[PDB]
């Protein structure tokens, strides 16, 4: 709805509950433009981590829903990028408390 | 090679005045050594070294800068 | 030479109640998955599965 | 999605506009194929030779 | 050529197609063994120039009990009294020997292993069955070849792989692709296989100058110079190898390069301008 | 192609093995008569004679960029070719296999020096070298250049009678 | 443990509804609502939480709700009143042909001592390492797992060695030829294991190289080659027919090779990528496919490995030559801090090293084709 | 169009060739030549090509240690008389090298000097003779 | 000064030999960018010759204040007349050039 000035990028997804409504604690948009295009990183909540990329969508598969997603918000597990997860499963894994247990 | 890379250095501190650079200290053929000074260049081999290239005979030998030498076919 | 694009070049069967619409009742039974269920006049209402 | 499935049988399930338009195409290449094909065998001129 | 590794050392013919087998026949030992067990005679094929190198050292190991018969190729090429020797030493074993021609291999080899099995091959509990043969050699030495033949014989007729020999007595060859390829060589085995022309040379792995010196080194020890140099027509006896080519080339013309005139003595010692043999035995 | 997802060039490894001019009218390899930097570096199957008591007589390259301007700054990496033969140790015991080092004696190309003046050889010439950069020859039978001169060819001046 | 057999769905199921060794938990007023992982948790202390999820997701373990089926359910399902919750028992693990979940055996096993040298030398072999993985430079001539004959180093001995403020040591995640040497990957965790297993299937997209010395120039420089290989048990050794068809007992080997340089027709220098895991798939394709065995490879180039043309810098018939086939740049799921994956290399080894500089080549150097 | 090739600048646009007279360039490169002359790093010459052609050259190159003498031909002098846009061709031809080399006048340190007063046609063509064989042999 | 017209040229005389923008590094997604256009900096045929070109740096040999001449050991890529403009270099290698 806006300029960069006026609204933050993690912003934009502020529609949808879970943490993508508490401001990401790591941001990489000042400094280099990183090759993945991660802009913004929340805290680990658990083995997860989300990011969010400033790019139109990466055409991943979740491992919980099974489902291609297209969308910017990706849970990585552990660290490992082989293993994304969708913004949606993320949050469900968090509110059940499986985060460790996926 | 011991020896020849001690006279080797010998020889540059014996050149020391007008010597402008050392030799290796890490002697790459074990079997001969060459000291340059000036227009002069010690040649220090072993004895098998030194039989089976035979230098010495061939600057010996050789036959002195001829003019004339020139004036043949060419090769 | 005839066509060069396709999109299903079989055809499809004219059933669409079932798989077995054409057959009779009587020589083909039905299928009970929740689908067809929901349609069936007998196995959407009441359902008895509890058990003693 | 197919065109009609109740006529895949007939219409490959791709509309007949659109396969006019491939046709077309294809014929017309087919057309030019066979036009060099006749002059090649027949000596580079189809009614002559 | 330019290309190091030989297929030949590798490569057969299956029913499939082709195959790349691997290893040493030490390997393969065991798998020759049953097929030998599950066969009714052996059909070894062997070339006669160097007959203990062709031959798989394995089933001479293991093998002895079952009737054998081996078909010594090239045997015009080969030594006739090393022929004779070990023609004795198998008529003592309970093996047979027969040594061939090219045609001689071409057909007599199918002649003979009609005669054998009808001889001394006993006579089956039944009639509609087949005695049937394992075939044991090299793809190159010609083994290959008359599979291939009788292939082509029994699919004209017809409009594991065993192949039919004639109606009576009902004979049919069982092949074995890859249990007796030389795949990895020692050099010197590698050099005389070169140069009794089952192995092209190359390059690289190993050059025509290796061959062609080793084929003047063991002719030297021989101490058969002076006929060399009347069958290569050369004027007089030569001295050292290099002397040899330069005389091979001098005689082919004034333009002889010299890997055009080194050429030369292989095809020479393939083509059995000289008789010779490389190859040992006991007694 | 490689990467997926974004092809690159293979020849990434041979693009810093050898020294390439952008062919633009700023930039050219010139013909080696007009200065110092012009030319063009042999490729790698060039063939040259090797002046020497070695058995060896030709020697094909393995250098993708061999010249005088950098032949202390490079090592020349050679195959002997077409090898000579004798009538009867090391020297003599060279094969059409083997693979030596080389040192430049001369170009056929026109060679420019940065003193204006210009030279033209009649032969391409080398020498043989183990990998100690020592000469397997007893002597040469040609005349070296000035960039043979370096103390990276030492033992090949040590040789070498006559210099240019 | 043994007799376990390959069963089916059909059979799993059929075996799960005959066995009678099961336990029925009935879920009375002060379990109603507790969740299904929390009832596990407090009804089997000794089993993990790994276990009671495995079980739960694969099925072991259900409910019985009267309902005449079996419910299989999610570990955050709530129970209900009344209903059984169907667990197996130890007879049901060992006293059928069903196997377990691989962590709910209680098998043990003891350890091994370690010298200090033999510990500083693992240190030193160590290149990478992060949180959860490893990779360390595995030398030439060292194994991987344990030889015939058992008095004999490897990897897999010395992997307590960097079992760096940890209490479990690390798992090798793929093994390498006791000639080939470059890296190795170690996961420091059972999850971070299972997860970069799936690296080292088979995969469309090569992730590593191989950076080899091969005798002889392939005709071309780059492209792709496919064989598929049947290996089959022989004498002592193993036989490996290779053959350009598939075939029913066969296995795919795909490797996609560029020469980087080649010196002339005598020798060059490739890079492999592979697609695919096999016994030996690099030193066959390049032996046999290529035509160019490998500078170091006796196994396969006998007496042509080894060749007279490298005769001023490697002796002919020092048959101790160490192959000159090396992994590198190892690609892994882990990120850094600009973003882009981690590639670990390698440096080449003393013989390979030697070869390159003798022949002019630069040794450090990235190769773009794996980012 | 984000950037621009050309220059419409008066200051560029601009030449001199009209105004060149006002600067004698021969009578400054001949300056040029005669103190190159005065220093001795070159002699005065006023030849032509038919009187120079096949005239032996002695060249004495100060390079080190040991200077480089050589003894050849003149295949060609680039111009008739003293200037600095000179050069001198020559044929030398030691045991066994045959060098082709062009000369510039004026180097302290390549210090060319035609040895005879005079050349002969018939030397200068079997000298281009034998240049010519050792070319094409190599 | 003017560097020496050469009019129209094409690519291999100009510009003559004869940076990512979003790819996927590993196969876990697929996210590109595409190049839809020509971006601003492209080697292209064009008017290659007259234009304002600047050495940098070049020592002076020699200085004749008779005839008013000033020789630089260099070679420029301009025609006989051009009005070149001399400077004062005001550093180089880290210092200044008068001291
Ligand atoms: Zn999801």
């Amino acid at each position: 709805t806006g300029s960069p000035t006026h609204q933050r990028e993690y912003e934009r997804f502020h529609h949808l509950p879970g943490d993508v409504r508490t401001r990401p604690q790591f941001d990489f948009t000042f400094g280099e433009t990183r090759a993945d295009r991660v802009m913004f990183a929340w805290r680990k909540r658990g083995d997860l981590q989300l990011y969010q990329m400033s790019g139109r969508g990466e055409t991943f598969v979740c491992y919980r829903c099974g489902y291609p997603v297209r969308s910017q918000l990706v849970a990585v597990k552990a660290d490992n990028w082989d293993y994304r997860m969708c913004y949606r499963c993320y949050t469900n894994t968090v509110h059940r408390g499986m985060e460790n247990d996926t | 090679p011991r020896h020849i890379h001690l006279a080797a250095w010998a020889v540059q501190e014996a050149d020391a005045l007008k010597r402008v650079c050392k030799i290796r200290r890490k002697q790459v053929d074990h079997t001969w050594e060459v000291v340059p000074v000036g227009r002069i260049i010690v040649n220090l081999m072993q004895e098998s070294l030194r039989e089976e290239l035979s230098l010495e005979r061939k600057w010996a030998v050789t036959k002195c800068m001829d003019p004339l030498s020139v004036a043949n076919a060419p090769v | 030479v005839p066509q060069q694009l396709k999109a299903y070049g079989g055809t499809f069967s004219r059933s669409v109640g079932e798989r077995s619409n054409h057959l009779v009742s009587d020589v083909v039974l039905q299928s009970l998955s929740p689908s067809s269920t929901h349609n069936s006049p007998l196995l959407s209402k009441n359902i008895k599965t509890k058990t003693v | 999605p197919l065109f009609h499935p109740q006529t895949t049988g007939v219409h490959g399930g791709v509309p007949p506009r659109q396969q006019q338009r491939v046709m077309d195409a294809i014929t017309w290449k087919a057309v030019c194929f066979r036009r060099g094909l006749l002059a090649r065998r027949k000596g580079g001129r189809a009614k002559f030779g | 050529s330019r290309k190091g590794m030989s297929r030949e050392a590798f490569v057969d013919i299956n029913e499939k197609g082709a195959a790349w087998y691997l290893g040493h026949m030490q390997l393969a030992s065991r798998t020759l063994a049953e097929k030998v067990k599950d066969a009714d005679f052996v059909l070894e094929i062997r070339d006669a120039r160097l007959p203990f190198t062709t031959g798989n050292p394995n089933l001479q190991k293991i093998i002895i009990d079952r009737p054998r018969l081996i078909v010594f190729n090239k045997a015009e090429m080969s030594n006739e009294d090393c022929n004779r020797v070990i023609q004795q030493y198998y008529e003592r074993t309970g093996n047979f020997a027969l040594f061939t021609s090219a045609k001689r291999s071409w057909r007599d080899t199918v002649e003979a292993v009609q005669r054998f099995v009808t001889h001394i091959l006993p006579a089956q509990r039944f009639k509609t069955t087949a005695n049937v043969g394992l075939v044991v050699g090299m793809p190159n030495v010609g083994k290959s070849t008359l599979i291939n033949s009788l292939r082509l014989a029994h699919e004209y007729q017809f409009h594991v792989k065993l192949v039919p020999v004639c109606k009576d007595p009902n004979i049919v060859l069982y092949d074995s692709p890859g249990l007796t390829l030389p795949g990895c060589f020692a050099k010197e085995a590698g050099l005389k296989l070169a140069a009794c022309g089952i192995i092209p040379t190359n390059d690289i792995t190993l050059p025509r100058s290796l061959v062609a010196r080793y084929i003047y080194d063991v002719l030297s020890a021989a101490g058969v110079g002076e006929h060399m140099a009347e069958c290569l027509h050369l004027p007089r006896a030569p001295i050292s190898f290099d002397d040899c080519i330069s005389m091979i080339c001098e005689r082919s013309g004034t333009s002889g390069q010299t890997d055009l005139g080194n050429l030369d003595p292989s095809r020479a010692q393939k083509f059995l301008i000289h008789d010779a043999q490389l190859g040992n035995l006991g007694r | 192609k490689l990467p997926a997802g974004k092809p690159a060039n293979k020849s990434w490894f041979r693009h810093n093995l050898i020294i390439r001019r952008k062919a633009s009218y700023r930039s050219r390899w010139g013909t080696g008569a007009e200065g110092y930097g012009t030319g063009v570096p042999f490729s790698d199957q060039v063939k040259l004679h090797c002046v020497d008591n070695t058995n060896c007589k030709h020697v094909r390259l393995i250098s993708k960029a061999t010249a005088e301007r950098f032949a202390h700054c490079r090592v020349f990496p050679a195959v002997a070719h077409r090898v000579s033969v004798q009538r009867f140790v090391s020297r003599h015991r060279v094969k059409p296999g083997n693979i030596y080092w080389v040192c430049l004696l001369s170009r056929r190309q026109t060679n420019t020096r940065m003193s204006g003046l210009r030279t033209n050889f009649d032969r391409n010439t080398c020498i043989l070298m183990n990998d100690q950069r020592v000469p397997l020859g007893t002597r040469v039978m040609y005349c070296a250049g000035r960039h043979v001169n370096h103390k990276y060819h030492l033992k090949a001046v040590v040789l070498a009678n006559f210099f240019v | 443990h043994a007799r376990y057999r390959p069963l089916s769905l059909r059979a799993r199921q059929t075996l799960s509804e005959k066995s009678d060794d099961l336990q029925y938990h009935v879920v009375t007023q002060e379990w109603f609502g507790e969740r299904v992982d929390s009832f596990l948790t407090c009804h089997y202390p000794q089993w993990d939480y790994e276990t009671i999820k495995r079980l739960v997701q694969q099925g072991h373990i259900y409910r019985y709700r009267k309902n005449g089926k079996k419910k299989f359910t999610r570990l955050t399902d709530r129970l209900e009143f009344d209903e059984l919750l169907v667990v197996p028992t130890r007879a049901f693990w060992e006293k059928q042909l069903a196997p377990p979940s691989g962590v709910l055996e209680e098998t043990d096993g003891p350890k091994f001592k370690l010298s200090a040298t033999a510990r500083e030398m693992a240190h030193n072999m160590v290149l990478f390492k992060n949180e959860h993985v490893i990779v360390i430079n595995k030398p030439h001539g060292l194994p991987m797992m344990p030889t015939d004959d058992p008095q004999e180093m490897s990897i897999a001995a010395m992997l307590p060695a960097w079992k760096f403020t940890n209490v479990a040591k690390p798992v090798v995640c793929h093994n390498l030829d006791r000639e080939t040497s470059g890296c190795v990957v170690l996961a420091r965790t059972r999850n971070a294991h299972r997860m970069l297993g799936r690296m080292f299937v088979k995969r469309v997209v090569p992730n590593s190289v191989y950076w080899s010395f091969c005798v002889g120039k392939p005709t071309v420089n780059y492209g792709r080659v496919r064989m598929h290989f049947d290996i089959t048990r022989g004498n002592k050794g193993d036989i490996i027919v290779a053959r350009p068809s598939p075939t029913k007992t066969s296995k795919v080997a795909i490797a996609e090779f560029v020469v980087n340089a080649s010196a002339l027709e005598f020798g060059s220098f490739i890079s492999f990528y592979p697609l695919t895991t096999r016994r030996h798939q690099e030193r066959i394709m390049a032996a046999h496919a290529l035509r160019c065995p490998v500078l170091g490879d006796a196994k396969y180039g006998g007496d042509a490995a080894f060749p007279s043309s490298l005769s001023l810098f490697w002796d002919p018939e020092n048959k101790g030559l160490p192959l000159h086939l090396h992994h590198r740049k190892i690609q892994l799921p882990y990120k850094n801090t600009a973003g882009e994956f981690i590639c670990v290399t390698a440096p080449l080894p003393t013989q390979m090293e030697k070869t390159f500089k003798k022949l002019g080549w630069p040794c450090e150097v990235d190769d773009p084709l794996i980012p | 169009g984000y950037t621009r090739e050309r220059t419409n600048r008066h200051f560029f646009v601009a030449r001199a060739n009209a105004f060149f007279s006002r600067l004698p360039i021969a009578r400054v490169q001949r300056s040029l030549a005669m103190e190159a002359v005065r220093e001795g790093r070159m002699r005065p010459w006023k030849y032509t090509k038919e009187q120079i052609l096949g005239a032996p050259v002695t060249c004495n190159f100060e390079y080190n240690p040991r200077p480089v003498r050589l003894i050849g031909t003149v295949m060609d002098a680039h111009t008739e008389e003293t200037s600095i846009k000179g050069g001198l061709k020559v044929y030398a031809r030691n045991e066994e090298t045959n060098m082709m080399l062009w000369i510039p006048p004026g180097n302290p340190k390549l210090r060319h000097e035609v040895t005879s007063t005079k050349g002969s046609f018939q030397h200068y063509l079997d000298e281009r003779d034998k240049w010519d064989e050792a070319w094409i042999t190599g | 000064f003017q560097n020496t017209d050469y009019g129209f040229r094409g690519v291999m005389f100009r510009h003559g030999f004869d940076g990512d923008s979003r790819w996927q590094r590993r196969p876990g997604a697929m996210g590109t960018e595409g190049q839809k256009r020509i971006y601003p900096g492209h080697r292209m045929a064009g008017q290659t010759g007259a234009a304002a070109e600047t050495y940098q740096g070049v020592p002076v040999w020699r200085i004749d204040y008779k005839n008013s001449l000033i020789y630089l050991p260099t070679l420029l890529d301009a025609d006989v007349g051009t009005y070149v403009r001399f400077s004062d270099t005001i550093n180089t290698k880290g210092l200044t050039l008068w001291n």
